[PDB]
């Protein structure tokens, strides 16, 4: 009942090398080019910022 | 149990994609108005019961989508991710029965719209529960709708990432962006208007005089957002990309073509496990649901193994959640792989078909060896593909660099997949 | 979506909360 | 880094037969990664590791 | 593994035991009619060949 | 023969080595005249000598 735990750990040890795993160039790529992606999905909070809670004023006041 | 309720529930359907096939850029202005659309879909609603706190799930439920007792998206995608998760399930899993005529199964994606719009009444009537219960219920199918619809018209459509994917990915660039600039803050006993901004943390220095006490609340602010977090929140961003790299290369002859090699791969994110973190996300977000049922007949004895212990000191007063929390976080994805990847593709046969129907044959030995050649690797990327994407969310909670933990790493997940969708394109 | 109204159709339901929403705030302040 | 000829002329007998034996692992290890199925990187890194291994045996003669 | 022609067993067996430090049961060569010499490198059991293979990079 | 010589096993292996097509990039140079390779030799046609 012990040993599919020691088969387990084996295995992951086993498929951490077969990997290439390089440098930072690939990093490097997806790390600025998808901060950028996550800030094209980003600024829009702050158009909803500048729209929807004065918006709201226009709503509540009335 | 399929042949029955199907032929009937067909009501309003969804227009497949025209004759319009090849296009480089008119797929992107489909996407795009979506995401005009949840520029306005996170929008104020219209009914003045103010309840105290904003949601009940509003952090686990907040990171899959972040309108909590907010907008027309409405404290979670929560409908739309927990509603598609179980239908997975119980498709895969054969409680409820496979259809592969056009038919039966184009009713079965009916079906599919059917439990997932009742789901989404479901959550709307669930969280307003006065007298003031009217069209509430009106707006939230007309807008639980609308997300249908604009899911299902970007899979079969432009479809790349899905709908899904990148509107929990753009949703989470926002409530990072909210922590970016922030011009609000209530005032506390001193220092009003910044809270963990970069702004704030610029217009910090221009206030107060003793800089060193200007630092102070620079990188060790706790109850706003705080620039050491966003150090971490960088530094995570960082490891994750680092970890997307990681691959198995499988060098392919074509066949019948002498010596081209394109090498088949295999990252180890294993789909990035948006069912698997979404499968650690939905269940306890499912009874943070259903602590309201016990308040009657909670958010307390249930909390203890419901959810992460929330505090920066790792010995806070509970080890039990601790641990409990980060094993069922490490299980969780781990079993959450080695039960996945027999639906949704890439299995050992699925390989194998895909390979073989691509004209795509392994070196080493004959073609149908090629599932011995690769069964040595998936299930473990799978499950080690789960687990340490669920222990590294625990270092998202641990330490608290993430504009947010676990849904932070998986909406950048769906980001990184989503550069390889527009990429593919060129 | 052999058609584009479903889009559009949803726009039309964004209006109709866009500008019924402002509409009863009309007679208030 | 480019093994280049003349900063191997100064270096002792010992050190440049253990950058040759760093090479020759490094195109061992490349010639596996031709016989598993390895990215292009490698292989054209394999032409880089033999001229260097030439440059430091001309040296070493 | 593939082997250079002019190479005996007790050579191929000193190879593998520097290459990889790990010592050898027996080698059977044969020469294939590409040309190679082909060497199937018995291991002393208390090795694993799928450890060593892991080791070296084939899978 | 199923009994051979190393010299004449090393001689058919080269034969059998250069026996191949030509690469279909080679073609695709600047100054191609090739074709295809016309120096195939199949074993029922041509006999290879000996
Ligand atoms: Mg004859």
């Amino acid at each position: 009942f012990v040993e599919p735990s020691r088969q387990f750990v084996k295995d992951s040890i086993r498929l951490v090398k077969r990997c290439t795993k390089p440098d930072r160039k690939e990093f490097q790529k997806i790390a600025m080019a998808t901060a950028i992606g996550f800030a094209i999905m980003g600024f829009i909070g702050f158009f909803v910022k500048l729209i929807h809670i004065p918006i709201n004023n226009i709503i509540v006041g009335g | 149990f399929l042949e029955v309720i199907k032929p009937f529930c067909v009501i309003l359907p969804e227009i497949q994609k025209p004759e319009r096939k090849i296009q480089f850029k008119e797929k992107v202005l489909w996407t795009a108005i979506t995401l005009f659309i949840f520029l306005v879909c996170c929008q104020i609603p219209l009914f003045g019961i103010m309840s105290s706190d904003s949601a009940d799930p509003f952090y686990w439920m907040r990171v899959i989508l972040a309108s909590n007792r907010g907008t027309l998206m409405e404290l979670g995608i929560s409908p739309i991710v927990t509603s598609g998760l179980i239908m997975q399930l119980l498709a895969g899993a054969k409680i409820i029965e496979v259809g592969d005529t056009p038919k039966d199964r184009a009713l079965f994606n009916g079906a599919q719209k059917l439990f997932g719009m009742i789901i989404t009444i479901g959550q709307s009537i669930v969280y307003v529960m006065s007298g003031i219960c009217l069209l509430i219920t009106i707006q939230l199918f007309v807008a639980g709708l609308i997300v249908l619809l604009l899911d299902e018209l970007l899979q079969k459509g432009y479809g790349l990432g899905s709908g899904i994917s990148l509107f929990i990915a753009t949703n989470i660039c926002e409530t990072i962006v909210w922590k970016a600039f922030s011009p609000t803050t209530v005032n506390t006993g001193r220092g009003m208007e910044f809270e963990g901004a970069i702004i704030a943390l610029f217009h910090l220095l221009a206030t107060r005089t003793d800089k060193v006490r200007a630092l102070r609340e620079a990188f060790y602010r706790q109850n706003l957002p705080n620039l050491m977090n966003l150090i971490a929140t960088i530094f995570v961003f960082a490891v994750v990309i680092y970890f997307q790299g990681f691959r198995v290369d499988l060098p392919i002859k074509s066949a019948r073509y002498r010596g081209q090699y394109n090498t088949y791969p295999i990252k180890l994110f294993y789909t990035s496990n948006i069912p698997i973190i979404l499968q650690s996300a939905l269940v306890s977000n499912l009874y943070v649901i259903s602590q309201m049922l016990s308040a009657r007949f909670p958010v307390g004895g249930l909390c203890h193994y419901l959810s992460p212990p929330e505090s920066f000191g790792s010995v806070l007063e509970d080890p039990v959640h601790a641990v409990v929390y980060i094993v069922f976080m490490l299980g969780s994805c781990a079993f959450f792989s080695k039960t996945w990847i027999e639906v949704s593709g890439s299995s050992a046969k699925d390989v194998a078909k895909q390979l073989k129907e691509q004209q795509m044959v392994m070196r080493g030995h004959r073609e149908t060896s090629m599932v011995h050649e690769l069964n040595r690797y998936i299930p473990t990327a799978a499950a080690f593909g789960g687990l340490c994407i669920g222990a590294l969310s625990v270092l998202a909670d641990f330490l608290g660099a993430i504009g947010s933990g676990t849904g932070i790493l998986l909406a950048v997940t769906i980001i990184y997949q989503y550069f390889e969708i527009f990429v593919k394109e060129q | 979506v052999g058609p584009v109204p479903v889009l559009v159709m949803s726009l039309l339901f964004i209006a109709s909360v866009f500008m019924l929403h402002i509409w009863g705030k009309y007679t208030r302040s | 880094a480019k093994i280049k000829a003349r900063d191997l002329r100064g270096k002792k007998k010992e050190e440049l037969l253990k950058q040759l034996d760093d090479l020759k692992v490094e195109l061992s290890q490349l010639r596996v990664a031709k016989v598993t199925g390895g990215a292009a990187s490698k292989l054209s890194k394999i032409r880089v590791v033999r001229k260097s291994i030439a440059r430091v045996l001309t040296v070493i003669n | 593994f593939i082997v250079d022609v002019k190479a005996n067993k007790h050579q191929i067996k000193q190879a593998v035991k520097k290459l990889y430090d790990i010592d050898v049961a027996k080698v059977n060569t044969l020469i294939r009619p590409d040309g190679e010499k082909k060497a199937y490198v018995r291991l002393a059991p208390d090795y694993d060949a799928l450890d060593v293979a892991n080791k070296i990079g084939i899978i | 023969s199923s009994h051979k010589t190393f010299r004449i096993k090393r001689f058919l292996a080269k034969k059998q080595k250069q026996n191949r097509p030509i690469p279909q990039w080679i073609w695709m140079k600047t100054g191609n005249k090739i074709r295809y390779n016309s120096k195939r030799r199949h074993w029922r046609r041509t006999k290879l000598g000996l």
